[PDB]
C-alpha cells in the first residue's frame, strides 16, 4: 500500500527513510532523486510514474517528503496520510527544515514505526500518539517614488535575463556549470500600487555559489511583494548552480595522425524543444599555432579561419532545437618545432536563447491599485525570456 | 598536553543540538576575550592554550574576529610549542591588518636571523603557508641565500627550497634569476634524497620558463636515475618502498626530464636509453609481494617511463616495447591499471611508429570492451577503437562495434553510433559495404541516428542501387520484430514503395503483407511517417494493383480524410482523387521512378 | 601542484582541510560539500582518478575515512595515491594505530605532520623513517 | 588493508565501553548515539551483540530504542536481524501490551526462510487476545507472513481467525483486517474474501460509522468490490452511506463516490431516488476544490471522468471550475480541461469572457493552453463561433508575440472547421505577418492564405516573403507552403509563374529530404501535363473535420468507472499497465 517512506534536504541527499515491501530497492531511492527532484523539463505532477513504480511527493519549504509504492493504491489516502504527517512533525518540533530533522532522528523512527504499519497508516492522531510515543522532540528558534505620477495607459514588462556558464570535459561529463541573472522590471503605472509576483521553485531564497539579492524595496514573507518605482530599474540578482539546463551540448572529436596532419570534427546538438529557436550562434575552435592550412567542411551555417586570432570560427544564424548539425576540418601542420606537444585549449561557443537555461519561470503577476480603480485585469504585461552564453567551453 | 581543550572538545562533542554548541562557542568566546582584555597580563602556557582553543573553534566553521595581537605575542616566546601554535594560527587566518602584517615580518626575519633549525623551518613553513605579496617583498630577497649557504641543515634546505618555489608561483617578479642558479642545480648530487626531492621539484617549475638556465640539470637527473634503478634491493633502505627503489625521486626526475628536448650529450642519451630499458625490463618480473602496494608503486615508474618515452618520441623499440607492455596491462585485476593503459595507448594511438603495435593489440581491446563494467574504461575503450580505424582495419572494427551495439547499454549508444557513421563515412570502400552498415545501424538504433544519415543512404541508394532486395528485405524482416522504430519506418517504407518489385516474390513478401506491416506500423507512428507512409501508399496503387480497393478502403475512413491535421488529409485527397478517379493511367506518368539525385 | 588535502568521514564532517590556494570561505564549505557528494557513491571496483571543476580527484577509503588530494589534471596519478598511502602510514606509526578520534584531539599536529611531508603543494619527504624521527624528536621539547 | 579499524580508541570503541554501564541512564543515551550513527551511515555492526545485551531490561523506554535498532537492522540486513530471535519469542508474551505488540511487528519485520517455524506460533498466538492494538498488529503481521513466500497450510487456520477478525467488537481492529486480508485477496486464489452479503456487509456498515478517519476508506474499497443482485439491496446500500462528506475531505469523499457511481444501476425514474443521487453528488464534488492542492489535482482528475461518464450532475457549476491566479500549474491545466468539457451554448457568456481574461497572465504555457480552449470550445456550441473569432481578433490587436501565434494557429482550425463563414477578418491577419516566428504558426498563417487565395490581391509578395528564407523553416512549413503556392497558382495563374518555378525549384532541386523532393516531383508533373485536371485533383472539397480524439473508450471509461478513488484513474489508464 505504502511502499516506502522518504525525507529529503534540499541538497537530494537522504536526511531520513524507511521502506516497507522488499520489492523496494536502492534502485527506488536514486530513482526519486534523478527523476523528480534533478528533474530538468518534465511538467511535475504529485503523483508520478517510472518502470512500472508509482511516487508521491510533498513540499515543505524546503524538505521533500515522498512515498514510493507499485500496487494500485488509493491515491487521495497517499496525500491525506502526508499532510497528518506533516503536521504531527510541526506539533512535535514547529517548522520543519534540516536542523529539526538531523535532531529528532529519534523521535521520527519513533513515528514511522507507528503511524505506518506495513503501508496500512493506522490512527495518527495527534493528541494520542502519547499512548506510543515516549521520545521528546526539541525545539528551536517609501522615498523612491513620487506620488502623483499620471499615465494614460498602463503597461509592464518583465525580462528575466540570465547568463550560463558551462565547462565540459570530452566524454560529456559536465564539469563546472552555473547561471547568474536578473529580473528587470520596466512599468508604467499611474499612482501608488501594490504589485504581488510569485515564482517556481528552482531559486532559493571563480567558485560559483548560490545567491538570491533583492531590490531594498522587495518585501518577503514563496512569492513576493512591493511597490516598484517609475521606470526601469533591478528587481533582483540571483546565482544557482543544479539543474541546469544546457541548450547546446557539443562533441567533440580529434585525431592527430602524424605530426602533420591532425582532423578535427564538432557535431553540435540542440537540447530543447524543436520548436524554439536560438539565434545567433558561433562556434571558436582552437588550432596549434604552427598551423599551416585548413580545410573545413559544414552543411549549417558557415565557417572560415582566422590566422591572426588562431582560431576556426563558425556562426550559425540561427538553429532549432532537438536537430543534429556537424562540422569537419582537416589540418597540415608545418613541422617545425619537433617538439612543443600541442595542450589544445577548450572549444567556445556563444549562443542567444528564448528560455531561461536556469528553469526559472515567472509564475503569476497581479498589479493592485487601492485608491483608483484599475486592476490586473486592466493592465498589459509583456514577459521575456533572454538566455545568454557567458563561458561556455568544452574539452577537446 | 592540554587538558582544557580536551575537555572542551568533548562537551562539544557531547552537544545534542547545532543551537546548544553555537550557545557553547559563544559562550567560551565571551570568556577568552574578557581574559584577553582583562588588564592582568598572561602567562605564556594559558596564551597557548587560549589561542588553541580558538584555532579549533574557527576550524568548526564559525567565525573569530580577534585573537591575532596574542598570535602576534606568541612568536617571541622560546618554547617550541608556543612558537608551534603561535605560527599555526597565524597561518590560518589570513587577514590584512598591516601592523600585524609589519610585525610578523618582524618576528620572521629574527627567526629566519637565528640558527636552531626548528625556528628556521616552522618560519619557512609559515611563510610558505602564506605566502602574501607583502612576505613576498620581506624575503624573497633572503630565501635563495639561506637556500645556498653551505652551514644550514638538511631539513632546513628542503623547506627553504620549497618555500621559494611558492613564492615563484605567488610572485614571479620578486624572485629575480641571480647567482644561485649553479649551486641549486648542484643541489642534486646530495645523498639526503629529500634534499634531491625539493631540488627537483623547484627546478622543474623554475626551468618550465628558462631552459637554457637549468640544461644543466639533466645529466645529474639520469645520473641520479640510473642509480636508482641499478641498485640492489637493500641499498637506499630508507628511502624504499616495497621493494621498490626511490619510486618518487624517479617520478620527479623522469617529469623533469619531460621538460627538455632529447639530451644533446650522446653518452647521457644512451645511459638514459638504459634507464628506461631497465624499468621496462623490471616491469616483466613476477613480484616480490602479494600486495597491491608493490604493483602501484611499480606501475607508478612504469606509466611516467613510458610517457616520457612519448614526449621524445625518438625510440621506436622503446616505443613499441612500451606498448606491448600497456598491451599485456589490458586484462587485468586493477581497474586503475586498466585505465591507465587505455589512457596512455589513446595517445600513442598519435605515433608514427607505434601506430601497427597498437593496432596488433585490437581483439584484447574488443574483448575488454565487450565485458568491461565501467562506464568510463569503456569510454576510453570505444575512443581508442576510433583511434586505430584506418584502411586496414576498419571493416572489422565496424563490424564489432554494431555487434557491441546489438546489446551495449544506453550510457554508450550516442557516441557510438555517431562514430560508426562517421567511420563508415570516412573509409566505405564500396556502396554496399557502406549501405548495409548504415541500415545495420539504423534497424539497431535508429532512434540516436541524425537527420543526414538516413538521407544520405537513401540517396546513395538512389544513385547506385543494387542493393535492393537487400534493404527491402532487411527494412522487411526488422519491421515485423515488434520492436521496429520510427527512423527504420521512415527509411523503409520510401524504399520500398520505391523497388518492391523486386521483394514481391517471396510467398512471404506479398503485396498485401507489404501493405500489412506498413499498417501495422501506421498507428504508431508520427505525421511525418505516416505522410511517408501514404506517398509509398500510393506508389504501390500504381504499382501493384491488387490491393488497390482496400488500400482505397483504408484512405475513405474517417481517421483519413477527417484527419485533425493539415497536411495528412491534405496528402490523402490528392491520392484519392488520384487513383480512384481522375486516372487510372496517367498515374504512370506522375509516379515515375523518381529521377537520379543530381551531384551537388 | 597539490591543490587541497582533504581527510573526510562519510558523515560529511572534514577532520582534516589543508589548501595550498587561495579561496574565501564560503567556496571552501562549497568544495568540500562537491567533493563528498562525488566521492561516497563509488564502489570499490570504480577506479581511484575522479575528474573535478578544474581538477582531478585522488581520493581512498580506509574504511571508516576518505583521504582526498585534489591535483592538476596533467600530473602522476598512482604516484599520488601511493603518497596518501604513505602518510597514512606515517600517521599510523606516530598515533599508534591512529583512529579519527585522535585526528580530532591532536590537530595541532596532525598539521605538524601535513606541513612535514607536504609543503607548498609538492611532496618534501618520503622516508617514513626520518619524518618519524623528526617528529619524536620536536615531541621531547618543551 | 587494516588501518583506522582498531577497537582499543576511537568512536566505536568508546561507545561499546558506554553500552555497559550500570547506569540505565546512560545506556539509553548510548543507544541513541548509536541510532543517529546507523542513521548518518557509520559503520556500527560491529556493536550488534552488546546491543542485544541490552535487551534484558525491564523498562519500556530502552527495550523501545532497542527495537527500533533492530528493526533498522532488518530491511537491511535480516540475517544479523534473526540473532535475536531468541529474544523476540521470548518477547511476545510479556505484561505491557505495547511490548507485545512490538515484537510482533518486529517479527514480522523480518523477512528470511526460517522464520516461519519460529513464528508460527506466536503469532497464532496473539491472534486471540484481549488488547486491541495487539490484535490491530497482528491481522497487519498476517499480510506480511503472506507476501513473504509462504502458503503454510496452516494460513488457511489464519484465514479462519482472520475472518473471524471481520467480526470484531474494536473499529480499527476491523478497519486494518479488512484492508489486510483485501491485499492477501489480489495475488489472487479465485476462492477468497467471500462476502456473505446480508450478514457480513451489515456488520461492515454498522461498524463503518464508528471506524477511525482511516479504516473507512478500506471499508470502502473492500465494499466495492462487491457486486449487487437486486434493487432494493443497492437502494439500502447506497442510504446507509450517503452520509459521507467526513472529515478526511480528499480520502472518504472520493470513495463514497465510487462506491455510488458504482452501485448506480436502478430503475431510474421508476423511484425518485437516481434524481435523488444525481443531486446528491454535486456538493462534496464541489467542496472538494478547497482543500490543499495535490487534492485539488486528484480530485480534479477524478472529476473529469465523471463529467465523461454522467455529464448530468456537474452540468450547471462552471463557475466553481474557474482558473485563480495563485493555483499551482497542474491545477489550472485539469481546471482549463474540466471547463473546455462542461462549455454549454448557454454559459458562454462568460467562459468565453473568462478565457479572455487568461490569455492576459503571465505564465506562457498557461497562456497558450487558454488560447487552445477559446478554440476547443468554438469546436463544441456551433452557436458561438463567431463571438469566438471576435474574441481572438481581440487577442491579436493585442499585439502580444506569444498570444497571437497560439492566436493565429487556432484560428486555422477555426476556418478549416466552419468554411466560409469568417472571410472579412482574412486581411486583417496579414498585417500581423512580420511577428511570426514558430513553426506551427508560420504554418497556418501560410495556409489561410492557401485557401482564400481570391480574397487578397497581395497574396502574391505575402509567401514571396518566405520564398527566398526557405531553408532555415521546418519540413511543415516548408511542404505547406508548396501546397499554398501551387492552389495560388490553379486560382491565379499568370501572375504566379514566377513563383511556381523557383518555389517547386527550390524544393526539388536544392533541398535534401527525399520527401520534399518527391511531392516537389509530384506536383511538377500535374502541372505541366494538364491544367484541366490539376483542378480536380486539388482544389476538391476536403470534407468536414470533427476532433474525433477528444473522448475516451466507453468500457476503458467503465474499468476506470469501477476504479475512482484509486491511483488508476489519475493516469487515466488500466491497473494491468503496472504491476
Amino acid at each position: 500500500m505504502i511502499g516506502g517512506l522518504f525525507i529529503y534536504n534540499h541538497k537530494g541527499e537522504v536526511l531520513i527513510s524507511r521502506v516497507y515491501r522488499d520489492d523496494i530497492g536502492r534502485n527506488a531511492v536514486d530513482a526519486f532523486r534523478v527523476n523528480v527532484i534533478h528533474a530538468r523539463q518534465q511538467v511535475r505532477s504529485p503523483v508520478t510514474n517510472i518502470a512500472r513504480t508509482s511516487f508521491f511527493h510533498v513540499k515543505r519549504s524546503n524538505i521533500w517528503l515522498a512515498a514510493v509504492t507499485k500496487q494500485n493504491v488509493n491515491a487521495a489516502m497517499v496525500f491525506e496520510f502526508l499532510y497528518k504527517m506533516c503536521d504531527v512533525m510541526a506539533a512535535y518540533f514547529g517548522k520543519i527544515s534540516e536542523e529539526n530533522i538531523k535532531n529528532n532522528f529519534v523521535l521520527i523512527y519513533e513515528l514511522l514505526d507507528e503511524i505506518l504499519d506495513f503501508g496500512y497508516p493506522q490512527n495518527s492522531e495527534t493528541g494520542a500518539l502519547k499512548t506510543f510515543i515516549t521520545q521528546q522532540g526539541i525545539k528551536s528558534q517609501i522615498g523612491w517614488r513620487r506620488e502623483g505620477i499620471k499615465y494614460r495607459r498602463n503597461e509592464l514588462f518583465l525580462d528575466v535575463l540570465e547568463s550560463v556558464n558551462l565547462l565540459m570535459s570530452p566524454q560529456g561529463q559536465v564539469l563546472s556549470a552555473h547561471v547568474s541573472g536578473r529580473v528587470v522590471m520596466k512599468s508604467y503605472l499611474s499612482g501608488m500600487p501594490e504589485c504581488k509576483f510569485g515564482m517556481n521553485d528552482k531559486i532559493v531564497i571563480s567558485i560559483a555559489i548560490d545567491d538570491c539579492t533583492f531590490h531594498q524595496c522587495v518585501r518577503l514573507s514563496r512569492s513576493i511583494s512591493f511597490i516598484p518605482p517609475d521606470g526601469e530599474f533591478e528587481l533582483m540578482r540571483y546565482r544557482t548552480t543544479k539543474d541546469i539546463i544546457l541548450p547546446f551540448r557539443v562533441i567533440p572529436l580529434v585525431r592527430e595522425v602524424g605530426r602533420t596532419k591532425l582532423e578535427v570534427k564538432v557535431v553540435i546538438k540542440s537540447n530543447f524543444k524543436p520548436s524554439l529557436l536560438a539565434q545567433k550562434i558561433e562556434v571558436r575552435i582552437p588550432t596549434p599555432l604552427n598551423t599551416s592550412g585548413v580545410q573545413v567542411i559544414c552543411m549549417k551555417g558557415k565557417a572560415k579561419y582566422k590566422a591572426s586570432e588562431n582560431a576556426i570560427v563558425w556562426k550559425i544564424k540561427r538553429m532549432a532545437g532537438m536537430k543534429e548539425s556537424q562540422i569537419s576540418a582537416e589540418i597540415e601542420l608545418l613541422p617545425t618545432n619537433d617538439k612543443k606537444k600541442w595542450a589544445r585549449p577548450p572549444i567556445s561557443m556563444n549562443f542567444e536563447v528564448p528560455f531561461a537555461p536556469s528553469g526559472l519561470k515567472v509564475r503569476y503577476l497581479k498589479v493592485f491599485e487601492p485608491k483608483l480603480n484599475y486592476s490586473d485585469h486592466d493592465v498589459i504585461k509583456w514577459v521575456r525570456y533572454i538566455g545568454r552564453s557567458g563561458i561556455y567551453e568544452t574539452r577537446c | 598536553g592540554m587538558r582544557g581543550l580536551a575537555v572542551f572538545i568533548s562537551d562539544i562533542r557531547n552537544c545534542k543540538s547545532k543551537e546548544a554548541e553555537i550557545k557553547r562557542i559563544n559562550k567560551e568566546l565571551a570568556n577568552i576575550r574578557s581574559k584577553f582584555k582583562g588588564d592582568k597580563a598572561l602567562d605564556g602556557y594559558s596564551k597557548k592554550k587560549y589561542v588553541c582553543k580558538l584555532l579549533f573553534i574557527f576550524l568548526l566553521g564559525h567565525d573569530i574576529d580577534f585573537g591575532h595581537m596574542e598570535a602576534v605575542n606568541l612568536l617571541s616566546s622560546n618554547r617550541y610549542t608556543e612558537k608551534q601554535i603561535g605560527y599555526l594560527f597565524i597561518s590560518v587566518l589570513v587577514n590584512s591588518n598591516s601592523e600585524l602584517i609589519r610585525l610578523i615580518n618582524n618576528a620572521i626575519k629574527n627567526d629566519l636571523a637565528s640558527r636552531n633549525p626548528t625556528f628556521m623551518g616552522l618560519a619557512l613553513h609559515c611563510i610558505a603557508n602564506v605566502g602574501s605579496r607583502e612576505m613576498a617583498e620581506a624575503f624573497a630577497g633572503e630565501i635563495p641565500k639561506i637556500l645556498v649557504a653551505g652551514d644550514t641543515m638538511d631539513s632546513v634546505k628542503q623547506s627553504a627550497a620549497l618555500c621559494l618555489l611558492r613564492l615563484y608561483r605567488t610572485s614571479p617578479d620578486l624572485v629575480p634569476m641571480g647567482d644561485w642558479t649553479s649551486r641549486v642545480v648542484h643541489l642534486l648530487n646530495d645523498q639526503h634524497l629529500g634534499v634531491v626531492t625539493a631540488a627537483t621539484s623547484l627546478i622543474t617549475t623554475l626551468a618550465q620558463k628558462n631552459p637554457e638556465e637549468f640544461k644543466t640539470s639533466v645529466s645529474l637527473a639520469v645520473s641520479r636515475l640510473s642509480r636508482i634503478v641499478t641498485s640492489a634491493s637493500t641499498d637506499l633502505q630508507d628511502y624504499t618502498y616495497y621493494f621498490v627503489p626511490a619510486p618518487w625521486l624517479s617520478v620527479k626526475l623522469l617529469r623533469l626530464l619531460q621538460c627538455y628536448p632529447p639530451p644533446e650529450d650522446p653518452a647521457v642519451r644512451g645511459r638514459l636509453t638504459e634507464c628506461l630499458e631497465t624499468i621496462l625490463n623490471k616491469a616483466q618480473e613476477p613480484p616480490k609481494s602479494k600486495k597491491v602496494q608493490h604493483s602501484n608503486a611499480k606501475n607508478a615508474v612504469l606509466f611516467e617511463a613510458i610517457s616520457l618515452i612519448i614526449h621524445h618520441d625518438s625510440e621506436p623499440n622503446l616505443l613499441v616495447r612500451a606498448c606491448n607492455q600497456l598491451g599485456q596491462f589490458l586484462q587485468h585485476r586493477e581497474t586503475n591499471l586498466r585505465y591507465l593503459a587505455l589512457e596512455s595507448m589513446c595517445t600513442l594511438a598519435s605515433s608514427e611508429f607505434s601506430h601497427e603495435a597498437v593496432k596488433t593489440h585490437i581483439e584484447t581491446v574488443i574483448n575488454a570492451l565487450k565485458t568491461e563494467r565501467d562506464v568510463s574504461v569503456r569510454q576510453r575503450a570505444v575512443d581508442l577503437l576510433y583511434a586505430m580505424c584506418d584502411r586496414s582495419n576498419a571493416q572489422q572494427i565496424v563490424a564489432e562495434m554494431l555487434s557491441y551495439l546489438e546489446t551495449a547499454d544506453y550510457s554508450i549508444r550516442e557516441e557510438i553510433v555517431l562514430k560508426v557513421a562517421i567511420l563508415a563515412e570516412k573509409y566505405a570502400v564500396d556502396y554496399t559495404w557502406y549501405v548495409d552498415t548504415i541500415l545495420n545501424l539504423i534497424r539497431i538504433a535508429g532512434d540516436y541516428v541524425s537527420e543526414e544519415v538516413w538521407y544520405r543512404v537513401i540517396q546513395i541508394v538512389i544513385n547506385r542501387d543494387d542493393v535492393q532486395g537487400y534493404a527491402a528485405k532487411t527494412v522487411f524482416e526488422a519491421l515485423q520484430a515488434p520492436a521496429c522504430h520510427e527512423n527504420l519506418v521512415k527509411v523503409g517504407g520510401y524504399i520500398l514503395g520505391e523497388f518492391g518489385n523486386l521483394i514481391a516474390g517471396d510467398p512471404r513478401s506479398s503485396p498485401l503483407i507489404q501493405f500489412n506491416l506498413l499498417h501495422s506500423k501506421f498507428h504508431l507512428c508520427s505525421v511525418p511517417t505516416r505522410a511517408l507512409l501514404l506517398s509509398t501508399y500510393i506508389k504501390f496503387v500504381n504499382l501493384f494493383p491488387e490491393v488497390k480497393a482496400t488500400i482505397q478502403d483504408v484512405l475513405r475512413s474517417d481517421s483519413q480524410l477527417k484527419n485533425a491535421d493539415v497536411e495528412l488529409q491534405q496528402r490523402a485527397v490528392e491520392y484519392l482523387r488520384l487513383s480512384t478517379v481522375a486516372s487510372t493511367d496517367i498515374l504512370a506518368t506522375v509516379l515515375e521512378e523518381m529521377p537520379p539525385f543530381p551531384e551537388r | 601542484m597539490i591543490r587541497f588535502i582533504l581527510i573526510q568521514n562519510r558523515a560529511g564532517k572534514t577532520r582534516l582541510a589543508k589548501w595550498y590556494m587561495q579561496f574565501d570561505d564560503d567556496e571552501k564549505q562549497k568544495l568540500i560539500e562537491e567533493v563528498h557528494a562525488v566521492v561516497t557513491v563509488r564502489d570499490a571496483k570504480h577506479t581511484n582518478f575522479v575528474e573535478f571543476r578544474n581538477f582531478k580527484i585522488i581520493y581512498r577509503r580506509y574504511a571508516g575515512l576518505y583521504f582526498c588530494i585534489c591535483v592538476d589534471v596533467n600530473d602522476n596519478n598512482l604516484a599520488y595515491l601511493e603518497a596518501i598511502h604513505n602518510f597514512v602510514e606515517v600517521l599510523n606509526e606516530y598515533f599508534h594505530n591512529v583512529c579519527e578520534l585522535d585526528l580530532v584531539f591532536n590537530f595541532y599536529k596532525v598539521y605538524t605532520v601535513v606541513d612535514e611531508m607536504f609543503l607548498a603543494g609538492e611532496i618534501r619527504e618520503t622516508s617514513q623513517t626520518k619524518v618519524l624521527k623528526q617528529l619524536l624528536m620536536l615531541q621531547s621539547l618543551e | 588493508s587494516k588501518y583506522f579499524t582498531t577497537n582499543k580508541k576511537g568512536e566505536i570503541f568508546e561507545l561499546k565501553a558506554e553500552l555497559n554501564n550500570e547506569k540505565k541512564e546512560k545506556r539509553k543515551e548510548a543507544v541513541k548515539k548509536v541510532i543517529a550513527a546507523m542513521t548518518v551511515g557509520k559503520d556500527v555492526s560491529s556493536l550488534f551483540p552488546d546491543v542485544v545485551n541490552c535487551m534484558q531490561t525491564d523498562n519500556l523506554e530502552l527495550k523501545k530504542l532497542v527495537y527500533l535498532y533492530l528493526m533498522n537492522y532488518a530491511k537491511s540486513q535480516p540475517d544479523m536481524a534473526i540473532m535475536a530471535v531468541n529474544s523476540f519469542v521470548k518477547d511476545c508474551e510479556d505484561p505491557n501490551p505495547l511490548i507485545r505488540a512490538l515484537a510482533v511487528r518486529t517479527m514480522g519485520c523480518i523477512r528470511v526462510d526460517k522464520i516461519t517455524e519460529y513464528l508460527c506460533e506466536p503469532l497464532r498466538k496473539c491472534l486471540k487476545d484481549e488488547d486491541p492494538y495487539v490484535r490491530k498488529t497482528a491481522a497487519v503481521c498476517v499480510a506480511k507472513l503472506h507476501d513473504i513466500n509462504a502458503q503454510m497450510v496452516e494460513d488457511q487456520g489464519f484465514l479462519d481467525s482472520l475472518r473471524d477478525l471481520i467480526a470484531d467488537s474494536n473499529p480499527m481492529v476491523v478497519a486494518n483486517a479488512v484492508a489486510a486480508l483485501s491485499e492477501i485477496s489480489e495475488s489472487h486464489p479465485n476462492s477468497n474474501l467471500l462476502d456473505l452479503n446480508p450478514q457480513n456487509i451489515n456488520k461492515l456498515l454498522t461498524a463503518l460509522n464508528e471506524c477511525t478517519e482511516w479504516g473507512q476508506i478500506f471499508i470502502l474499497d473492500c465494499l466495492s468490490n462487491y457486486n449487487p443482485k437486486d434493487d432494493r439491496e443497492a437502494q439500502s446500500i447506497c442510504e446507509r452511506v450517503t452520509p459521507r462528506l467526513s472529515h478526511a475531505n480528499s480520502a472518504v469523499v472520493l470513495s463514497a463516490v465510487k462506491v455510488l457511481m458504482k452501485f448506480l444501476e436502478l430503475l431510474p425514474k421508476d423511484s425518485d431516488y437516481y434524481n435523488m443521487l444525481l443531486k446528491k453528488l454535486a456538493p462534496p464534488l464541489v467542496t472538494l476544490l478547497s482543500g490543499e492542492p495535490e487534492v485539488q489535482y486528484v480530485a480534479l482528475r477524478n472529476i473529469n471522468l465523471i463529467v465523461q461518464k454522467r455529464p448530468e450532475i456537474l452540468k450547471q457549476e462552471i463557475k466553481v471550475f474557474f482558473v485563480k491566479y495563485n493555483d499551482p500549474i497542474y491545477v489550472k491545466l485539469e481546471k482549463l480541461d474540466i471547463m473546455i468539457r462542461l462549455a454549454s451554448q448557454a454559459n458562454i457568456a462568460q467562459v468565453l469572457a473568462e478565457l479572455k481574461e487568461y490569455a492576459t497572465e503571465v505564465d506562457v504555457d498557461f497562456v497558450r493552453k487558454a488560447v487552445r480552449a477559446i478554440g476547443r470550445c468554438a469546436i463544441k456550441v456551433e452557436q458561438s463561433a463567431e463571438r469566438c473569432v471576435s474574441t481572438l481578433l481581440d487577442l491579436i490587436q493585442t499585439k502580444v508575440n506569444y498570444v497571437v501565434q497560439e492566436a493565429i494557429v487556432v484560428i486555422r482550425d477555426i476556418f478549416r472547421k466552419y468554411p466560409n463563414k469568417y472571410e472579412s477578418i482574412i486581411a486583417t491577419l496579414c498585417e500581423n505577418l512580420d511577428s511570426l516566428d514558430e513553426p506551427d504558426a508560420r504554418a497556418a498563417m501560410i495556409w489561410i492564405v492557401g485557401e482564400y487565395a481570391e480574397r487578397i490581391d497581395n497574396a502574391d509578395e505575402l509567401l514571396e516573403s518566405f520564398l527566398e528564407g526557405f531553408h532555415d523553416e521546418s519540413t511543415q512549413v516548408q511542404l505547406t507552403l508548396l501546397t499554398a503556392i501551387v492552389k495560388l497558382f490553379l486560382k491565379k495563374p499568370s501572375e504566379t509563374q514566377e513563383l511556381v518555378q523557383q518555389v517547386l525549384s527550390l524544393a526539388t532541386q536544392d533541398s535534401d529530404n527525399p520527401d520534399l523532393r518527391d511531392r516537389g516531383y509530384i506536383y511538377w508533373r500535374l502541372l505541366s501535363t494538364d491544367p484541366v485536371t490539376a483542378k480536380e485533383v486539388v482544389l476538391s472539397e476536403k470534407p468536414l473535420i470533427s476532433e474525433e480524439t477528444d473522448l475516451i473508450e466507453p468500457t476503458l471509461l467503465d474499468e476506470l468507472i469501477c476504479h475512482i478513488g484509486s491511483l488508476a484513474s489519475v493516469y487515466h489508464k488500466p491497473p494491468n499497465a503496472f504491476v
